[PDB]
RNA sequence: GCAG
């Protein structure tokens, strides 16, 4: 994709985060009764 | 003339009338700055625009505001003076009113929930002094003026320097005042691209379809159609005939009729005029006419609903054919004629890799934010950030204006952010330009740069400042404590205040002033800067922008510039020289109407200027304003030619209109070698004003100008009548013309005696005017340093001999007489202040004492028992000024220093000697001792001493000034009580005090005795309110810095005299170091035996052409012939009438002059003082470009029987035979320069050394060490001076062992070197096994 | 800022 386009490690960073959806209300407390 | 003028009449040789006198000098600074901090009510300018450019400030929801009402600045906390001493900034507090308005929850509008307003502080911001300084931590400093790109558009090229192939390419730019560049260029293929900020370039068309344009609304932006119509058969073709100039026809043309060109003949305009005579609309041509012709429309099929051919599409004939099977017998195309209608634009339609505008959105996101996976939401934001937001971008006004321009736009307002217009039209100028019907912008005109000055810069950081704070306020409107906070509470003022402190006391255009003398500071004032932040660096500052281009004309200097790494970069405005309301330079010219040269002036900028034909100053015209010629020097283009004088349409102002301030001063400027006019103008800045003050015997008519127009005068603001005068102060009695009604009239001027100027010379004022002389407003009362009766005078008139003289005057070298030294010409006082610092240290605190350890009661005996020197105390190198002692403990005693101890029983002393000292070779008196004591340390007795003394003097200056002023108040009392009710037997034994009160018949008379009554008893409230606020100031403690108790500032006075080394000059460049100082009987003499007082080497004038230093010797010579004539004739004590004839006829000299001296009018008394005032020389004036001719001269010299070749003939002072030729023998205005030998001599054996490595340290205020640099390394090199190299790198810099064996061998005799590595070696190895590299030493 |  954008894959080596950039050395930046905040960029890196930013980009590798985003790529995991946030949470509902509800996706807390199931994550958390599988914990 | 004045009272002023007519002491002493400089004879003006001068010839052209003037029409324009020379406008304030500053006017730049203070005009600047004056728009910065004034109130505006439009608010354009300084404080209130930057205010309304930041608020309101809306919350991120908007349910709550903060919006500005008013600013007002403070009073200033300490004066100008009090900032200089206690070492603080010199500014005002800003405080702001501002309202929260808070909404309510639920409302249609969000009604007022409450308002609250008050004055929140923010900043302080520094305050331009009378003239034109700012005292930024007690320093003066000059912020000078910035020559910048002005922001706009501007088309240029590289002239075929790319690709080999002598291609030029074009380049549009895009420059805002505030954001980011946008720049437009082609490449050798002719395809346009774009970039922006100068990263890596794009295609263009993808910012035109990030804009929502479509591939055919772009074609039909950039181009116009040539319909193909498809009627009965064959392809008709729509024609409009103009398309076809200058092209060969692949075929025949017949329109009904006529053939008019035939097979592959050239078309001609005739075949033009032709076709639209037989109005010819229509043409069939061959059907391969479409073999590369590019359609200009979406043509899809009506039956399959098949995209046929999109826009941008090359046709050909199987696509003509399956494109008019749909019904399509209308078919636009593209019309490209080569060389002037390009395919550029529809090239780089094929070039994008773009379809759509989202997808030119995440092409540019790409470009950008690179490696960064691009949104929607996110590159569509990014774009409308780029250009079309005013948040973060501002092409401003000047900016508007300049791309207006360029565009060719008759509106010159609008707003500051691009639009899909100015875009487009940017790109279609660059087409026409590369269509060859344009023209590229020249980037160093100057009507491309622009002068941004102090009240521009200063308003810049403010608003940056206030955007720091905004962002600040947006965070914290947006909580939710929203009810029960003040506006003050949510106001930072620290950024605010720090982005203008870090202007003002760090930006590279604020100076340390230049203050050798009144010319530096006022022609660092008027100064002009490439540099600086925003623009050019003067290493990447190339060859045409450091050239002297036509626009300079009057509005920069040519001549005065720097000479090293920045020349034509640091420049200085001309005479004349104002700025447009937009920053554009511009200069004065007088109308020319039809051939009469009318004194009205026009401020032409440098685009205006290049219309008109415009005359030269030296043009000759008579009396009626006609030319006297008829072929006319003009300038038409920049291009200098000859015209007729009914082509002329304006005229320069003056002769001097061309060069700057310090050029002006330059007698015989126009004999001059430019190069020499340039050092002659860089070194009349560097003259330190001596004892006494020497007026110029031949000066040009600027010297007055630059005396008052540069504040170290004492200027009287009304006319009057001197009722005291002493060294220190001018009591002016004002006329009662001048003064307003309930007023004391009476003016003090407080002169300024023996301080410092920033290059530790002394700026002393002395009384020009004597006691009871009736002064006028604009009266010079006060000689500042270097002015002599208001005139500018930086050196002395030296007589001087131009001759070889026995080697002493080789290569530039001067040789001096000693009657040069004996009457103190060149000796010049220097003020030193030095600092002893008392400080808290770890192991105590310092103090500051005269029990020093280790030091004889013969170096303590001018010490105070306080541990201060004296003041008036005549100190030389090593003594002690202030006795302070540092504890010190880790004493660690040798064996051997033990044993010596025991042995005599002198113990060790816990204190170390810290004192202050005079540094070597310094040798002066003290002239002031100032303490400044942290609050909570007690003060010594000198710390009380001083501030009784200083309250003493407080008291009694505030008391004089009440006594000056109830004098007069008094004595205008008793004028109008005389007026009606005459008391003249009764008023001078009633007690005055009930003068006040006596009620006198009330016509109107007594309506002023109410209110000079009033002023009276307001001068009583006054002086007591004046004289607390004195004493709070006096006796409070000291801000001091942290750590330091206490600071005693010693002001040494060093009277410099004249010495071998000493580096003089002159007004033509003719520097010089004096070689020697010659005994006066050694001195050539002539036959009166008068010695030379300078003898200059002659071989310096022809190779370095500056002709005009021989020409103001051999005026000076006869300028001097006629001071001592009248010298002559006031000691044989003529009658006044024989002075006034001979003064008269000395006036009247010259062949049609401007002035006419009729002394006729005044008095004996007058022509006494004249004559008195002549007797040691007439000055003359010899403007610049308009000067005395030589035949002037020689006539003057044949006035003062001297001969007119200048040249007479001189006898050897030590022979006492005659030079076998004559010799040039005149008076030279000559200048001690700042470059002084006893600031130079430098020595050193042994000393500290630097911390890493261990070589010797920098400078000589560290004790120095010269750099051996890398040259003198291949120097010794070259000989074969292994040996002394190996001492120079080992044992006299770096060897730490070596170092010290040398120095103890050197002590024992023993002349030999144990040499190891250097130091610094051995930091080089350890910072490579730093590196992850193994750097070893093989055994 | 400057000096050569
Ligand atoms: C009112 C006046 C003439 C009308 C217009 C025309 C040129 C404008 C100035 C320039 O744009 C430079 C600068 C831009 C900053 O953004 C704001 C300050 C400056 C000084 C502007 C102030 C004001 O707007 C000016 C003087
Ligand atoms: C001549 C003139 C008007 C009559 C009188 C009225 C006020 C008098 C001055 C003040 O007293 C202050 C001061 C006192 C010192 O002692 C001597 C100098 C000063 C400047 C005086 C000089 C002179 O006496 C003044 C100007
Ligand atoms: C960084 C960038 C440019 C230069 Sb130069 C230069 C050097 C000394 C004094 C003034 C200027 C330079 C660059 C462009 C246009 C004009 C001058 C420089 C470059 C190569 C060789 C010698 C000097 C030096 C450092
Ligand atoms: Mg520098």
């Amino acid at each position: 994709s954008e894959i080596g386009r950039t050395t930046d490690p905040v960029r890196m960073y930013m980009r590798e985060m985003g790529t995991v959806e946030l949470l509902t209300r509800e996706g807390e407390i199931d994550i958390a009764k599988r914990i | 003339y004045s009272y002023t003028e007519k002491k002493r009449i400089r004879k003006d040789f001068g010839k052209r009338p003037q029409v324009l006198d020379v406008p304030y000098l500053l006017s730049i600074q203070l005009d600047s700055f004056q728009k910065f901090i004034e109130q505006d009510p439009e608010g354009q300018y300084g404080l209130e625009a930057a205010f309304r450019s930041v608020f309101p400030i809306q919350s991120y929801s908007g349910n709550s505001e903060l919006q500005y009402v008013s600013y007002r600045l403070g009073e200033p906390v300490f004066d100008v003076q009090e900032c200089q001493i206690r070492g603080v900034t010199y500014s005002a507090p800003l405080r702001v009113k501002l309202r929260l308005v808070i909404y309510e929850r639920e409302a249609p509008e969000g009604t007022v929930k409450d308002i609250k307003e008050q004055e929140v502080y923010m900043g302080e911001i520094p305050l331009m002094t009378d003239n034109g300084t700012f005292v930024i931590n007690g320093t003066e400093r000059v912020i000078v003026s910035q020559l910048h790109r002005s922001p706009g558009v501007f088309f240029d090229s590289d002239k075929g320097k790319t690709h080999s192939s002598g291609k030029v390419l074009y380049n549009a730019r895009i420059i805002p005042y505030r954001g980011s560049w946008l720049d437009f260029e082609f490449d050798p293929k002719d395809n346009l691209f774009v970039r922006i900020d100068r990263r890596r370039k794009l295609p263009a068309t993808i910012i035109l379809r990030a804009l929502n344009y479509t591939t055919e609304q772009i074609l039909d932006l950039f181009f116009e159609k040539v319909i193909f119509e498809i009627r009965d058969n064959k392809l008709q073709m729509e024609l409009v005939p103009e398309r076809l100039r200058g092209e060969t026809a692949s075929f025949d043309i017949e329109a009904n009729g006529k053939v008019y060109v035939e097979k592959g003949r050239r078309i001609t305009a005739r075949h033009i005029r032709q076709l639209e005579k037989d109005d010819v609309k229509l043409i069939e041509v061959p059907v391969e006419y479409i073999a590369g012709k590019v359609v200009a429309k979406d043509y899809i099929d009506e039956s399959t609903g098949e995209l046929i051919c999109a826009a941008n599409m090359e046709l050909s004939l199987d696509l003509l054919a399956k494109l008019s099977q749909s019904g399509h017998k209308r078919i636009e195309t593209l019309f490209t004629n080569d060389l002037d209608h390009g395919p550029y634009i529809s090239e780089t339609l094929r070039v994008d890799p773009t379809n759509d505008r989202l997808s030119a959105l995440v092409e540019i996101y790409r470009m950008m934010r690179p490696g960064e996976p691009p949104t929607r939401e996110a590159a569509e934001s990014l774009f409308e950030n780029l250009f079309f937001s005013e948040d973060r971008y501002d092409l401003s006004a000047v900016g508007r204006m300049k791309f207006n321009r360029s565009l060719l736009r008759e509106e010159i307002e609008g707003s500051g952010i691009l639009s899909k217009d100015d875009i487009i039209d940017v790109m279609k100028k660059l087409i026409d330009i590369r269509n060859g019907k344009g023209e590229v912008d020249d980037i160093d005109h100057l009507g491309n740069r622009r002068i941004r000055s102090v009240g521009e810069m200063a308003e810049n950081q403010f608003r940056v400042g206030l955007v720091r704070v905004e962002r600040a306020v947006k965070e914290r409107l947006s909580l939710g404590d929203l009810d029960t906070l003040m506006p003050q509470d949510m106001i930072n003022a620290k950024p605010i205040s720090a982005a203008v402190k870090e202007f003002f006391g760090s930006s590279q255009l604020s100076q340390f002033m230049d203050q050798n003398n009144p010319l530096s500071e006022i022609t660092h004032k008027r100064r002009i800067s490439a540099l600086g932040p925003g623009g050019l660096t003067r290493e990447r500052a190339g060859f045409e922008v450091r050239d002297v281009h036509p626009t300079h004309y009057g509005r920069v200097c040519p001549i005065e510039t720097p000479e090293g790494p920045n020349i034509g970069l640091i420049n200085s405005l001309s005479v004349y020289a104002q700025t447009n309301e937009y920053g554009f330079l511009e200069t004065p010219y007088r109308k020319v109407t039809d051939g009469v040269v009318t004194d009205e002036i026009h401020y032409l900028s440098a685009i205006e200027e290049g219309n008109y034909v415009i005359a030269q100053a030296n043009s000759n015209l008579d009396e009626e304003g006609h030319f006297v010629e008829d072929l006319v020097t003009c300038r038409s283009k920049g291009e200098s030619s000859l015209f007729s004088r009914d082509q002329v349409d304006y005229m320069d102002v003056s002769t001097q209109q061309v060069v700057s301030v310090g050029a002006s001063l330059i007698p015989f400027l126009e004999h001059d070698d430019a190069n020499r006019a340039l050092m002659g103008a860089n070194m009349q800045r560097q003259a330190v004003p001596t004892l006494r003050a020497d007026k110029p015997l031949v000066g040009t008519g600027m010297e007055r100008a630059v005396a008052v127009d540069s504040g170290v005068t004492a200027v009287a603001k009304r006319g009057g009548v001197v009722q005291y005068v002493d060294a220190s102060r001018i009591v002016i009695k004002v006329n009662e013309d001048e003064m307003y009604p309930g007023e004391a009239g009476i003016d003090i001027y407080n002169l300024t005696k023996y301080t410092r100027s920033n290059q530790n010379t002394c700026i002393n004022q002395m009384p020009c005017v004597s006691l009871g002389e009736p002064v006028e407003r604009g009266d010079v009362l006060a000689d500042g340093p270097s002015t002599d009766l208001g005139e500018l005078a930086l050196g002395q008139n030296m007589r001087v001999a131009f001759m070889p003289w026995n080697g002493y005057n080789f290569e530039d070298s001067i040789l001096v007489s000693e009657r040069v030294v004996q009457e103190d010409r060149f000796t010049t006082i220097h003020i030193q202040e030095l600092a002893c610092v008392s400080r808290d240290t770890k192991l105590g605190p310092e103090e500051i004492t005269a029990d020093i350890p280790n030091v004889g009661e013969a170096a303590l005996s001018k010490l105070d028992e306080s541990g201060i020197v004296y003041i008036g105390a005549e100190v030389t190198g090593g003594d002690i000024l202030v006795g302070k002692v540092t504890p010190k403990g880790e004493t660690q005693l040798t064996p051997e220093e033990k044993l010596l101890r025991a042995i005599f029983g002198e113990k060790a002393s816990d204190v170390k000697d810290s004192s202050l000292r005079v540094p070597n070779g310094v040798s002066g008196t003290v002239i002031d001792v100032q303490v400044f004591t942290r609050d909570g340390v007690e003060k010594d007795k000198r710390a009380l001493e001083i501030e009784e003394m200083q309250l003493k003097q407080a008291k009694k200056d505030l008391s004089e000034e009440l006594q000056i002023l109830e004098a007069g108040l008094f004595s205008r009392i008793r004028a109008v009580l005389v007026a009606g009710g005459v008391e003249a037997e009764k008023l001078d034994k009633l007690p005055r005090d009930r003068w006040l009160e006596l009620g006198l018949t009330d016509e109107e008379k007594q309506n002023q005795l109410e209110q000079l009554a009033e002023q009276y008893d307001e001068l009583k409230h006054e002086f007591e309110k004046k004289l607390e606020a004195k004493r709070r100031k006096i006796t409070q403690g000291d801000d001091l810095a942290p750590g330091v108790l206490k600071i005693v500032k010693v002001y040494l006075a060093v009277k410099r005299r004249i010495q071998p080394g000493d580096k003089m000059a002159g007004r033509h460049g003719n520097k010089g170091v004096i070689s020697k100082i010659n005994p006066i009987e050694d001195m050539p003499y002539d036959e009166n035996g008068t010695p030379v007082d300078i003898v200059l080497n002659p071989l310096g004038v022809p190779s370095r052409m500056n002709i005009g230093q021989i020409l103001e010797t051999h005026l000076g010579m006869a300028a001097k012939g006629i001071g001592d004539k009248i010298n002559a004739m006031l000691k044989q004590q003529q009658e006044v009438a024989k002075l006034r004839e001979f003064i008269q006829r000395a006036y009247d000299l010259g062949a049609d002059v401007r002035q006419k001296v009729d002394l006729s009018t005044f008095s004996d008394e007058e022509v006494m003082r004249l004559a008195e005032n002549l007797r040691k020389g007439m000055p003359i004036a010899t403007p610049v470009f308009d000067g005395a001719k030589e035949a002037e001269i020689k006539e003057l010299l044949k006035l003062g029987d001297l001969p007119t070749s200048g040249q007479i003939r001189l006898y050897d002072g030590r022979t006492g035979e005659q030079f076998e030729r004559p010799v040039t023998v005149g008076y030279m205005y000559m200048l001690k320069l700042n470059h002084l030998v006893d600031d130079k001599m430098h020595a050193r054996s042994t000393g500290s050394y630097s911390l890493v490595t261990q070589q010797p340290l920098g400078g000589k205020a560290q004790f120095g060490g010269q750099r051996f640099g890398e040259m003198e390394v291949w120097a010794l090199e070259a000989y074969g001076a292994a040996y002394t190299l190996q001492e120079m790198l080992t044992v006299k810099s770096d060897d730490v062992n070596g170092r010290t064996k040398m120095y103890k061998n050197i002590v024992d005799g023993n002349h030999q070197m144990e040499p190891g590595m250097p130091e610094s070696f051995n930091v080089l190895l350890k910072e490579i096994r730093s590196l992850g590299i193994n750097i070893e030493l093989e055994d």
